[PDB]
């Protein structure tokens, strides 16, 4: 099983509503999947597209939407006591989750921002908040105000979150070890005076983990300005872009390297 | 001639704000008003980095301001904020150099006075708060009622101690019945070297 | 900490005009989390379309996935427009096929 | 240029001192030093009236200032006391006439606070004079001790307040016990609307 | 007799001595005699001059003597107090007389003066000091440490001074009525470029009022740049300054009038 | 408030050579009222003269009279020097005869 694989939950909430936002909303991931979501408005964790077949005890789900429902009290509050000591709007997010160690422990991650920088961490074989600006102390200060909140988030992360991650490697194996090779395509067109612009495309891939390699009469030649994206269904898309000098075109070919191919896979124009 | 001034303290310090740091040229002159303003991050041109000259008409001259705005982490790791001036009328890129400080902080000392006995005599008193031994000069102090802002003071201008330090005094005029009701006061201090960039003393009855 | 968005449009399957597919407009490192974002079909807003759950990465600037199904043509000119703070007009992205 | 500096309030208070209104130039050049000072008193010209301009010479050019002794009276009864610089270099006579205030005085406000007892933690305190509601912003505070000359104090510069007043603080850094002694301090201000542009306030423990 | 003739004081002290000058000094005056002369060194009240062949009653000399040992004492004691609170030096001044009214009462003077400069008054029939300066308050409450100066000065001003001016009218006549009338003398010298200077001179006189008046061929022609001057021995001197173009000078005259003449007096170069 | 001297040098009788007269040097209009004053023959100190007590004017300012036994001469020059701290070197006033 792929042990320790990171399981990471993502948090936000803000004071602004013009644009139709919820106010709280959170999403978690294993890995590069996504495998679960949550809003203020509905309150409920929901299963994302594969992990609906995932055979899991009968008690999984109402235990996610627990731990949630309690994270979106404690942002939604923060808001409001700034929004009462400062002019202004604010935008409050957070970065919580695990990875395991050899003999199945767990190694946690816990970090806060405000309006778009870092201002707090949380220790949790500790308990204690840390900052150094103003407004740390505003929100620091407000959490502590019943201690139980330090305790329910200690063990989130360092018992809750390794055994989730557990049981995922096993009763998720199926979603984990899939390797979806990438369909490509190779094209040339015009660029800046005098040259030309190579793009090398990969379609519906699993993992993301993806190597490309240019080549000039069969010879290593540069990996080209490359970029990723998701792609709408569980798959991934990327390119990369190579400038070559006009009239030069077919001495180029493009090669990629992915765990779903049993060697490289040479492509051509 | 061009001037180059920092983010407001308050304003790097707190993410919910957003740090500036601004470009002020004063003359650039007609026939040559062709100012291209560059701007550099350490090293690295940052093209606009959402710069935004905004031109003004003034004097018999004009007063061109280009106003970069600053990660706030960048700026508390003290990156080089550099501001270039072109022009033709100019047979030199007028460059300036900020960042901050680059140390020896001093932690500011927040005492908070009470109105004197003899301005219970006044039906107006005022709260004092003392800022003293601190550096750089770089502060800001504001004051509070009950829990909530108070528009009504004024701070002095940090001046240099006897110590190699600097002090500040911030006066609160409040109503002596305000005071006398045992209501409670405060002066928040933001500077560098205090606990979060932020502290806080209260002036109570 | 402001932060204007970079925008990039393609497709799930490599193209061939009159076969039907999906497209996609991947919208990522933005800061605030307030925007606007429409497909749109020669300048024109397309209607219902679908978008995933919005996320955030390692530096905190935000990403999200708006995409629909579409069958492409020689002549028809497909595009995805954002308006956020950061942006003074909004900014209009056109779809490249190579991409 | 030529700036024109007034006498010391002090100065022109104290029978037992001496005022005098100092016109500073920097630059003149050189091949044209020869600036001719003018001084004028209400109208005359006052040829000497014992003006005493001392060359020096500094940056990359000279720094001449001539310095016209004033009647304490003539100056409390407001004459014009017009600086003029000649030189052939310059093209017309540098004028520039001070005088007093001309009025509407507001008389200063003088209170005396105590170190806190926050302080009082510290074995150096702090003695703190208010001045405030003051007008013009020419004004003198100084210290004493027992009733002899403090030299170990920092006043700020006058302030203008939310009134339209100016205002200040003056610091005295005493030892903890020399306050705990219950030791006599005192701080005496002069302006111009005091009882005989001179007034003072005590601090003791 | 000359009712009313000002009678008049005139007091000094200094913390400067690297000249020789006693602490404190002082001089009277009738009209523009001077009768009396005093001094810290000697402190005896001495008459000047003419003033010592007067017939006064025994006790006469003793009074003034008592009287000018006071002032020295309040004048040294204010010294030593501003050289207490002020860095410096100081020098310290005051005017003090009276002038007779028709009934025969007092109308009074009394001024002070610090480092070349007023600062301080006392009003002898309200007996107080007033000021407008930081010094005049050190002075002033130094002064009313001890009710009876305030008591002293006015009476010294009210009552003692007009008895005094009373009696000298009487007992002094022969000395107050002198009309010692003018030698004179006119002279020429060179001038500016094309000019002449006359010079008309008055040696001897008393009283000290005199008038000078220029005549070119028997008519008014001003009066001159005129000084006067004390001689040394009781009498005074004085001289008038009239520039002319050269060759100009036989045009003119000297006149004077004096109070010991019968009538002006015309002279001759 | 200091206050440079004035400086008037006279006689008491008209002035005729070989003749036995008075000099008087009358020094006045003065503050502070430290200062030095002495008679000259030919440059040189006369020694053993007479003072007056020194006074004062309604103005303030200070005046005394210095003087002693003469007899003018047609080549001897007579004068008065005064020292005072208005003074960066001391003042020399030579006595003038149609005065
Ligand atoms: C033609 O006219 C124009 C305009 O004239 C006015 O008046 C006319 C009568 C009228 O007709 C109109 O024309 C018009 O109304 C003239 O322009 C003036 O030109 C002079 C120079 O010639 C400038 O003077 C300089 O000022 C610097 C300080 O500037 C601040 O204060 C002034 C006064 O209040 C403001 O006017 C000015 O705008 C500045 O305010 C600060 O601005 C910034 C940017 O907006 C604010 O930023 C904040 O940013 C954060 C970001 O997060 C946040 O967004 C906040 O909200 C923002 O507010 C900041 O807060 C403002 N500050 C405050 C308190 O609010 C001086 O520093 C400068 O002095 C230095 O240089 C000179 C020259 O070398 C030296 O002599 C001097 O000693 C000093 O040198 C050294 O400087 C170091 C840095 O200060 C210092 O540490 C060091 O100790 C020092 N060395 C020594 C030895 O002392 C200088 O005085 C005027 O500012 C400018 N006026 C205007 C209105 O812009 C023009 O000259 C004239 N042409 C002629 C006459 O030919
Ligand atoms: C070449 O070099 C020289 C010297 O440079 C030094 O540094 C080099 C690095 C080095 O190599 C050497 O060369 C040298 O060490 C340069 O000279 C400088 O030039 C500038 C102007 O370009 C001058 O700046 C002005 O300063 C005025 C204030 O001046 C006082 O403070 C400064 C700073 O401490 C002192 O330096 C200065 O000497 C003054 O001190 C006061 O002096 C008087 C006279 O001695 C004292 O008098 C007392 O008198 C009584 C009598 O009884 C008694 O005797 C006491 O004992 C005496 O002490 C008095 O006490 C002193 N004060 C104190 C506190 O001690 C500024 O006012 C002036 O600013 C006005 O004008 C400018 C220009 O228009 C405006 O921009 C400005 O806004 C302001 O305008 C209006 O002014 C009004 C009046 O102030 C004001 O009310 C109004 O609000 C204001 N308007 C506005 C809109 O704000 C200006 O800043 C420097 O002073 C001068 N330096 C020196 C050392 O002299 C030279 O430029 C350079 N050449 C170049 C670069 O080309
Ligand atoms: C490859 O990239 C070089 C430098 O950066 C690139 O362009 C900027 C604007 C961003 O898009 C950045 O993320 C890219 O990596 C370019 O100088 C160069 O022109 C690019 N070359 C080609 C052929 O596209
Ligand atoms: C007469 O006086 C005029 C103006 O004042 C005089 O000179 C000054 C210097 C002082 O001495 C002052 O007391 C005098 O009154 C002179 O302009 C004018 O030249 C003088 N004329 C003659 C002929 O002496
Ligand atoms: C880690 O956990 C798995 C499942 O319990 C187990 O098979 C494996 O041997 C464990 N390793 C250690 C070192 O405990
Ligand atoms: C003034 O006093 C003299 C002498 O006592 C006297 O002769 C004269 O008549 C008096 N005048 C009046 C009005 O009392």
């Amino acid at each position: 099983a792929e042990p320790r694989l990171p399981l990471m939950y993502h948090l936000a909430a803000v004071s602004d509503l013009s644009t139709g936002l919820p106010s709280f909303w959170a999403t978690g991931w294993l890995g590069a999947q996504q495998y679960l979501t949550y809003n203020n408005l509905r309150q409920e964790a929901d299963p994302c597209g594969a992990w609906i077949w995932e055979n899991q005890v009968s008690w999984y789900w109402e235990k996610e939407t627990t731990d949630l429902k309690s994270k979106e009290q404690l942002f939604l509050e923060a808001i409001r006591t700034l929004e009462n000591q400062i002019n202004g709007t604010f935008t409050l997010q957070g970065l919580l989750g695990c990875e395991l160690a050899p003999d199945n422990s767990s190694l946690p991650t816990a970090v806060f921002a405000l309006n778009g920088e870092e201002f707090m961490r949380f220790n949790p074989r500790t308990g204690n908040w840390s900052g150094e600006w103003p407004e740390t102390d505003i929100v620091g200060n407000l959490w502590m105000k019943q201690p139980e909140a330090a305790r329910k988030e200690s063990e989130f992360l360092l018992t809750s979150c390794p055994e989730r991650l557990l049981g995922h490697l096993e009763r998720g194996r199926q979603n984990l070890e899939w390797k979806e090779p990438p369909s490509m395509r190779l094209k040339a067109r015009p660029g800046n005076s005098g040259s030309s612009v190579l793009t090398c495309a990969a379609f519906s891939f699993y993992p993301p983990e993806l190597k490309f390699r240019f080549l000039r009469n069969g010879l290593a030649s540069g990996s080209g300005n490359c970029s990723t994206g998701p792609n709408g269904d569980g798959s991934f898309h990327a390119w990369s872009l190579l400038e070559v000098k006009r009239g030069d075109e077919h001495h180029y070919q493009c090669q990629v390297e992915h765990e779903g191919l049993a060697q490289p896979l040479t492509v051509d124009l | 001639s061009v001037f180059l001034f920092p983010p407001k303290p308050k304003d790097t310090l707190m993410i919910s704000r957003t740090p500036e740091v601004t470009c002020v040229v004063v003359d650039v002159s007609h026939e040559d008003p062709q100012v291209k303003f560059n701007w550099y991050v350490d090293g690295v041109q940052v093209h606009n980095a959402k710069t935004k000259p905004r031109e003004q008409q003034y004097n018999s001259t004009y007063r061109v301001v280009s106003v970069l705005t600053v990660l706030h982490q960048n700026w508390l790791d003290g990156k080089e904020y550099k501001c270039k001036v072109s022009n033709k009328a100019l047979p030199a890129p007028i460059e300036k150099t900020i960042s901050k400080a680059k140390g020896q902080p001093r932690e500011p000392q927040v005492y908070t006075l009470p109105p004197s006995r003899e301005e219970m005599t006044k039906n107006q008193v005022s709260l004092t708060c003392l800022v003293k031994g601190f550096y750089p000069s770089d502060i800001a102090v504001e004051w509070e009622s009950n829990g909530q802002p108070e528009n009504n003071y004024k701070t002095t201008p940090p001046v240099l101690d006897s110590d190699g330090s600097f002090f500040l005094y911030s006066k609160l005029t409040v109503d002596k019945s305000r005071w006398q009701q045992g209501n409670v006061f405060s002066c928040s201090v933001m500077h560098e070297a205090l606990h979060n960039h932020y502290t806080q003393k209260s002036l109570s009855l | 900490i402001q932060k204007t968005p970079q925008i990039q449009v393609y497709s799930r399957h490599p193209p061939e005009n009159g076969k039907p597919n999906f497209l996609n407009c991947y919208v990522s490192q933005f800061h605030p989390p307030q925007i606007e974002i429409e497909l749109l079909k020669n300048g024109k807003k397309i209607p219902n379309i679908e978008m995933s759950d919005l996320s955030f990465s390692k530096d905190w600037s935000f990403y999200i996935l708006a995409h629909t199904e579409f069958t492409p043509t020689e002549t028809d000119v497909y595009a995805c427009r954002v308006k956020h703070v950061t942006l003074k007009e909004p900014k209009t992205v056109t779809w490249d096929r190579d991409m």
